[PDB]
């Protein structure tokens, strides 16, 4: 039924006084609304309802009202707790949608990445699997573009990846592809490497093991 | 400042005893099982206050000629201060119950619990439908005929303590000069 | 058969004004919107003519008084005569509605569209929950309360309406020796 | 959830004036009840409900009451027009729980039951089947044990027999029992011979042909 838009996230925000967004609606909403503040490690606060009050019992710097289908909202002051995402609901006509969420980066200067390699161990192939490692740490932005070949062969469908989040010092992101690999597979094939790029690098550098 | 109605006050205390009835009356009537937090004049029984205030006045004046002493005579004064400051409470609460009926909650005015049982499962402060949708549902149009019924109850009982006020208030200014 | 109210005739009209202001205003107070089939009240238009010939029996004991002939002398036994006649259709609205409420459907007393598109999904004469289940609702409790209070505002109608009529009687056979 | 159960059917009913019947049910039901009459070839008519008051502008000859879990009713007049079914339904909880129904019978007085044999044709083989129907007239009750054999063996779960209805004259049932057989396996069978037996007849008969 009703489905809910919002603003691209990873939205870059220089330390200075302006941070606004949108949450849009295809179908005309009614007049009141909601918004949320939801932070990690414990139960989530409010924020704003009805884009016309104030919070209950909680001071609020922010300015959000609007009417239709563009609403705005803007904040000025900067503290050291407000690094988190934002959702947008509605309640027009159930059932409900939810949105997605936006979350707001610190503007962290790029940092140069690193690469290393492990060749699979004895204990490990006779586990009956063999995994390879190549730690990527030092980048900015989060995203990047890393994939593998073997024998100068590409292949898809085999990597699984997990982020990390950012520290309370720096803000350094960190990665380790890491792949199952069968011991046929594993026999039968000569060279693996990994390749990484980055704005910090000029040109696509590779590192190769000997087996 | 013109004294007209020393003379033919006669009907002015004659009216006050069937005044009182019908404030009883109204009292009595009112206390049907409605909802679940009764309003303000359930708790502090005032409809009998005013009811004996007004049906002792009338009994007072039932004979205005001199026939005994310290009885019919000493207690004119007592009796016009009890029943104007019952007046003045009395829409002193109107008021209150007809301001609070529009507004949000400010106290509660727990009902007794022999009405309890019988009236657990509707509120009468407010009723909504919890939900955009459904404005044209019995539950949600269905509450306008009380809401509706008790807000002339509570114009009416304002206006009459009024009257009966105001009424009491000349009688008395008759008696003594300010 | 006894005589002693005919020298103190000055209240009974006198009263009898405000009785026709309560009557008119209990009339009024009854016409909130509740439903499509309004009772018989509504079709007969009853309590406004009643409430105007009541304070115009009233009005007539202005001037108790010798003062004009063949309109203070002449129009007592027509106006009370008539007075009489609305009391005597009042008893039979009364006891007619106060009989056929607690039995099944007698008439049908469609109420006027003004009102009725308020509140046209409901209706006033019979709720069932049409489920032998689910009895402990909000709908049949409700039904229950306003069907309690209509029994009641009637009762209190009926009551005064009795004691107006006795009155009546009464200042009626004041006049002629039957 | 709730289940009624109806008392047999089949009722042997003399042309008397005693008539009764009943409808159970597992758990206990509420005091109210409804009985309704039902008519082929149009639709029904109401009997009686409550079990305390009668039809609405029906007349109604007939006495049913009853509490609890057990209820009887009774008729003595005897009408050409009150051969039915019956049914009883209850509404104690939702959902609603139906009978099954139970239809009066004539008393009428058994028949000698007849027999037939028809080898299938030329034209009904060339189309691609062979059926052999055996023809069942004049018999009382309804009720009847007829099977089929073939070279003196036995076959199951080939066999479908629709009944007929009862004329307004003498209240005479037909059967006709047709199987479709196929080409190839008429082709290798010697003897076909249907059997029936009744009340009618002291000793089982049966009729084979020559094919
Ligand atoms: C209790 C209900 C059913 C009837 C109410 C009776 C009153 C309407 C009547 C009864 C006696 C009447 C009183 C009789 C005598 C007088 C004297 C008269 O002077 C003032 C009116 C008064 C009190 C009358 C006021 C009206 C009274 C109280
Ligand atoms: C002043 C007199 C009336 C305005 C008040 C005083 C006591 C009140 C009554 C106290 C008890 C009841 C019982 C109540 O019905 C019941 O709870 C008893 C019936 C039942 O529960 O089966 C109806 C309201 C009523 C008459 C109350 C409303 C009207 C009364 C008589
Ligand atoms: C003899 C007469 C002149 C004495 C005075 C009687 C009327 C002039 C007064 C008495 C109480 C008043 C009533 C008090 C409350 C209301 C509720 C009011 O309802 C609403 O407007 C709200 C509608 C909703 O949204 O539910 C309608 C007018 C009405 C009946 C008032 C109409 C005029 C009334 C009947
Ligand atoms: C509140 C407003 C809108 C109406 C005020 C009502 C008065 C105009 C009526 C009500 C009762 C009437 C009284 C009824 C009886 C008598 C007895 C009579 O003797 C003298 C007039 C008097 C006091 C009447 C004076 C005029 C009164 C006070
Ligand atoms: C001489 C009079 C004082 C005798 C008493 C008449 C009142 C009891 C009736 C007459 C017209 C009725 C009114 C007709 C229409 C409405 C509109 C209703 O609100 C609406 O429905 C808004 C209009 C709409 O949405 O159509 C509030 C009650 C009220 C004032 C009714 C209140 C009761 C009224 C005033
Ligand atoms: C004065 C009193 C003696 C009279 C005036 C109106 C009468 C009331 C008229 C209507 C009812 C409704 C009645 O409740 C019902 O209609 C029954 C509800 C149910 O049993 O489900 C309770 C008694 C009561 C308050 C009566 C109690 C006695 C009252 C208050």
């Amino acid at each position: 039924e009703i489905v809910l838009t919002q603003s691209p996230a990873t939205l870059s925000l220089s330390p200075g006084e302006r941070a606004t967004l949108s949450c849009r609606a295809s179908q005309s909403v009614s007049s009141y609304l909601a918004w949320y503040q939801q932070k990690p490690g414990q139960a989530p606060r409010l924020l704003i309802y009805d884009a016309s009050n104030r919070a209950t019992g909680i001071p609020a710097r922010f300015s959000g009202s609007g009417s239709g289908t563009d609403f705005t909202l803007t904040i000025s002051s900067l503290e050291p707790e407000d690094f988190a995402v934002y959702y947008c609901q509605q309640r027009s006509n159930w059932p409900i949608t939810f949105g997605q969420g936006t979350r707001l980066e610190i503007k962290r200067t790029v940092a140069a990445p690193s690469v290393f390699i492990f060749p699979p161990s004895d204990e490990q192939l006779k586990s009956g699997t063999a995994s390879v490692v190549c730690l990527l740490n030092n980048f900015y932005p989060r995203e990047a573009k890393v994939q593998w070949k073997v024998d100068n062969a590409l292949q898809s469908g085999n990597s699984q990846e997990s982020v990390t989040e950012q520290d309370s010092k720096d803000s350094t992101y960190s990665l380790s592809s890491t792949l199952t690999l069968s011991k046929a597979d594993y026999e039968k094939h000569k060279v693996y490497a990994c390749e990484v790029t980055h704005q910090g690098l000029s040109s696509p550098v590779t590192k190769s093991f000997n087996r | 400042t013109q004294s007209f109605f020393m003379r033919e006050s006669k009907t002015l205390g004659a009216v006050q005893i069937m005044n009182g009835l019908f404030h009883i009356a109204l009292g009595g009537l009112l206390m049907i099982p409605a909802g679940i937090y009764a309003p303000i004049c359930v708790t502090v029984w005032y409809p009998l206050w005013g009811g004996i205030m007004y049906i002792i006045s009338g009994s007072l004046l039932a004979a205005t000629e001199k026939n005994s002493r310290k009885c019919l005579v000493k207690g004119k004064m007592i009796m016009n201060s009890l029943s104007l400051f019952a007046a003045i409470s009395g829409m002193i609460l109107s008021i209150m119950d007809i301001l609070n009926i529009k507004i949000s909650h400010f106290l509660k005015m727990e009902s007794l619990n022999f009405i309890r049982a019988h009236t657990p499962y509707i509120n009468i402060y407010n009723c909504e439908p919890a939900n955009p949708s459904e404005k044209n549902s019995p539950s949600t149009q269905y509450c306008y005929s009380i809401q509706s019924l008790f807000l002339g109850i509570l114009s009416v009982m304002l206006i009459f303590a009024f009257f009966q006020e105001l009424v009491i208030a000349g009688i008395v200014e008759n008696e003594w000069k300010r």
